[PDB]
């Protein structure tokens, strides 16, 4: 029948990607791209998805021509946007990232009023893409990495899990500031990005010690050791939405006696919903849609197991 | 090759050729669990029919020799040590002006209801399925052994409930089938739903479950476990929400003293888990569910 | 008996004899919290419309002096003293925007807004029930406010789930209506008689219960027995969800004596609490404390 | 109709109290003691234990073997098992009954043909006599000593329910000499609790009283010392109690007060592990419909408890 049948009944509310059934509508060219590099999750962070999604909207943007009787607050949102969502959101469900900025997107253009010069409300809205861009997504992962950086030491023992941006650029700058120590990298053998991780730090000059899965935890997460997680998003109760298998290692890490820090832009704040659950927002992996073999993308770690999250607010 | 057509060349085959056949075959890590210890315990027999001896001291060498080579064999299964021990024991006790031939023939039938004992464990622990499985209960069967599957099937035979089965890593590819479908089709036919997790970390399942079960390679004196890589995950995860968890081991796994520090850390083997005994709810045996300060002296029986 | 007809009748009568007949309710006490904060916001109404007053100074006298005597009539329910406090700061806003009659009316008119907030509360709450519980979830749910009864019930329209029903003594049976209102949405119920809740908690997916007060700290005035609910279900680390309308959010923090001890109401230490679902969504112990910046 | 019909799954495995003429011959004492079981006139585990024992005693000593048998052959699947039967369908029994009928028939299959019928019989009635002595009347009284010596002048106990071992200790501790406080807190479903507490303030305890759990974080300070009473201990060292037990056994351990507990060594279960109380329970016989549904014991964690005080 559908692929949504055959789904497990615990398991029926949360979304899972049909990816497009490709038929392209009255959409742009660049969120077309996007969003068929989302059905092919070849951007699987939210950042990358949140960055690939404000490009494209900005060339939505700037190609935009209000029509002679219509004014640009009234029908760019209706008219223009809108199909950009559902076509993106239907291509995969979209990560509080690109809702959130979505939202403020919006926000920003129903301050918009009919008397106001297309030309004017176009590149107030270009440079509040470019200034989100540059501010909330470049310079932030900079300042995390650096900060984060600044709280490791010679001599530590570093703990990750999979491969994360704002994690493997905070242990590269550590490296680059001359200091030595040791990561342990921790992976999802069914996803297995953290290999490529592990080589990048090596080439990188750090000795680093790979597992391809969590068994033997309890063994390569001692009580020194500082675990440095990433996520996709972080819920206002303070839990940690993150990539399957993330909340198992906080844990251990936790009730190991190890400090946990998790790396996260303040884009990625949700500051609406509060989950206490994984089954509360998850996503399903397609291919592991049927009962005989199942998958969960994510799981949710909850603050418990968080002793500090570092952002890139400094003061 | 086959562990059935070693045990023909047994019968029929040199002591010595069969020794280091068993050796082969234990190092190739093709011998699972309990089937290694009755293989053990043939072998032992077979020795003390053919063993080189004129008094109770060198059936003792003999039997220490060959089982400090097993035991060197396979480290990581240290039933095979439990299993030499007993028969050791076996020996000494039925020590005490009479033949050789006697004490061989005693010996011998000693260490073949050894074997069986061995061989009805399963069963035996089986039949207390029931009991700790109930009505619309959710159960984590972690990397389920045999002797777990059989607890399950006879667990389906008088309960309904459900079973999620969790594996360390995913199929291979050359496989290209997924795990368990004959367990779980037995388990379908008997009513019981299953679902079949492709997930590393069980941290997002645990609530949902009611406990948690799996086998055991090896008990300690100190209540720790030896088990499959990533059965702790499970364990440490129930642990947290306080879900029951049961461990399916036959007294003959249990070991005397406490785990090496090497077991300890979880350097032996890497295939195989140390868990610590705080983590652990249950132990099943085929005498019953035994806890931890019963531990130390059902370690004294057995050797 | 009940007042439907008081209401209706509230105006007839003359403004003490309205007061009169709310305190006497409030002893009775029959009235339901929920109901109560109603009845205060819709008896300080029509105050403000047939008091002698002629400035606003008056005005705060006036409303203060009939919520005092309306928050010594029923000490069990702080919500009162909440509304009435909320009543004063408009006519605070009213002021300082600043005549007696245009003044009287956008006063009543707030009042008014406050009442049909207050009454799609409990609806506003229902519509986050389809994204707390999922299918096949167990809900402990501790005796079950109406705003719990609708919660469950806009929660079983979408949703296939079990129901365990728990109440701190037996009748002098329970929840009838509700039970097989509930069943004919398709959910199943089982109602425990029970007192002492730690047997069945592993077996519950969620604990949920409504609020008659929220304190500052994240606190909560429940319904007796509650409590044990709660702890067992913190034990267990089963998520306790509070239902609860922002117009019980209290600024005030717990009386010392409140927690230390308690029947007829218990206190839940803000730990015990995992989540706090209003109207205008479900909201964190900092996000509570966000609110109360914003409610007063 | 069936009394096991409408129970809901969660626990149909779970036994019930079958109301039961229309027996088979069974010995009046057994038949009686057992009927006080289905009316749930003796529910204390230790009372139906001495109960059943004097039964078995007068059971024993009205026996005589047939002519051209022996004793041991005859005795134990002829008669003693109707008897034990006839019990379980009064009443699920409880582990003491098990326990003690297991070292029974331990006791009967010693027997051999051989050994005449005469000293058999009295063998096994002072063996009843040594166990009701020394397992329960002995065991009570030291019980009581040892704990009435643990508490001082001043404490607060508090109980929950009526359990006779904890009333047996408050009262022997009062006749000592000793000023103390008791909270007694309650089942509302059973209510025995208030009877306690009149018992208590007829000695001269003060009593403050509880009919429910509502309110216990109040009632049970750090200050205070809790005392318990159950129907037996598994081999994990968990409690199996009235139902309510653990809630005030954990209420006090996060409290900070001591949680001590009162047992009999007769009720310690080597054999059998609970790790929840589902496992071993018994359903209320009245409640047993989804509608109206109550559970009689709970399970109480070793987690929970300080210590325990026995004869031994």
């Amino acid at each position: 029948k559908d692929a949504r049948s055959g789904i497990p009944e615990c398991f029926s509310h949360i979304p899972m990607a049909k990816r497009i059934p490709q038929a392209h509508k009255d959409v742009h060219p660049a969120v077309l791209a996007v969003g068929q590099q989302m059905a092919t999750f070849a951007l699987k962070d939210s950042i990358s998805r949140l960055k690939a999604t404000l490009l494209a909207f900005r060339k939505v943007i700037e190609s935009y021509e209000t029509p002679k009787g219509n004014s640009l607050s009234r029908h760019f949102v209706p008219h223009v946007l809108n199909p950009q969502i559902e076509y993106l959101t239907e291509c995969r469900p979209m990560c509080f990232a690109m809702g959130n900025a979505i939202r403020l997107l919006k926000a920003k253009v129903n301050k918009f009023d009919i008397n106001t010069p297309e030309d004017e409300a176009k590149e107030g809205l270009l440079e509040w893409i470019d200034f989100l861009i540059n501010e909330r997504i470049t310079l932030a992962e900079y300042v995390i990495a650096r900060n984060a950086a600044q709280s490791i030491n010679d001599g530590d023992t570093i703990v990750t899990y999979g491969r994360h941006r704002l994690v493997e650029k905070t242990l590269l700058r550590a490296r680059k500031e001359g200091k030595s120590f040791n990561v342990t990298v921790l992976d999802d053998p069914y996803v297995g990005e953290g290999k490529e991780l592990a080589k990048v730090l090596r080439h990188a000059g750090i000795p680093v010690l790979y597992s391809p899965n969590l068994g033997g935890l309890r063994s390569k997460v001692p009580a020194a050791s500082n675990v440095f997680l990433g996520g996709e998003a972080i819920f206002a109760n303070g839990s940690l939405h993150a990539p399957s298998g993330t909340a198992d290692v906080a844990m251990a890490a936790t009730n190991a006696g190890a400090k946990v820090i998790v790396l996260c832009e303040t884009i990625n704040f949700d500051r609406e919903r509060v989950s206490v659950d994984a089954l509360t927002y998850n996503e399903i992996d397609p291919e592991r849609n049927t009962g005989d073999c199942f998958r969960l993308l994510f799981d949710n770690t909850h603050e418990r197991y968080i002793t500090g999250v570092i952002t890139e607010i400094e003061f | 090759p086959s562990l059935a057509t070693w045990t023909k060349s047994l019968r029929d085959q040199s002591l010595e050729a069969s020794i280091e056949s068993l050796i082969f075959l234990l190092k190739r890590r093709q011998v699972t669990g309990d089937e290694c210890a009755g293989a053990i315990a043939q072998l032992l027999r077979q020795v003390v029919a053919k063993s080189k001896w004129h008094d109770v001291d060198q059936l003792l060498y003999r039997v220490q020799t060959a089982g400090a080579r097993l035991a060197r064999a396979a480290p990581h299964e240290p039933v095979i040590g439990n299993i030499v021990r007993r028969v050791l024991g076996l020996i000494r006790d039925e020590a005490s002006p009479f033949s050789v031939h006697a004490l061989r023939s005693e010996v011998m039938d000693g260490i073949e209801e050894i074997l069986d004992e061995i061989n009805q464990a399963d069963d035996q622990i089986a039949s207390f399925a029931e009991i700790q499985i109930h009505p619309g209960d959710y159960v984590l069967a972690y990397q389920p052994s045999k002797t777990v599957e059989r607890f399950l099937v006879k667990a389906a035979s008088k309960r309904r409930f459900t079973v999620i089965l969790a594996s360390l890593n995913p199929p291979a590819p050359g496989e290209e089938e997924q795990p368990y479908a004959a367990l779980r089709k037995k388990l379908n036919a008997a009513g019981v739903s299953t679902i079949n997790l492709a997930s590393n970390g069980l941290m997002a399942y645990i609530p949902r479950v009611n406990k948690v079960i799996f086998g055991a390679k090896a008990v300690y004196q100190n209540g720790g476990l030896l088990v499959d890589s990533g059965a702790c995950i499970a364990a440490q995860a129930a642990h947290e929400y306080l879900k029951p968890v049961i461990a399916l081991c036959g007294v003959y796994k249990f070991c005397p003293e406490d785990p090496s520090d090497e077991v300890s850390r979880g350097e032996l083997g890497t295939t195989t888990d140390y868990i610590p005994p705080d983590l652990v709810d249950v132990y099943l045996t085929n005498l019953g569910p035994q806890t931890r300060h019963h531990l130390g002296g059902i370690y004294a029986d057995h050797y």
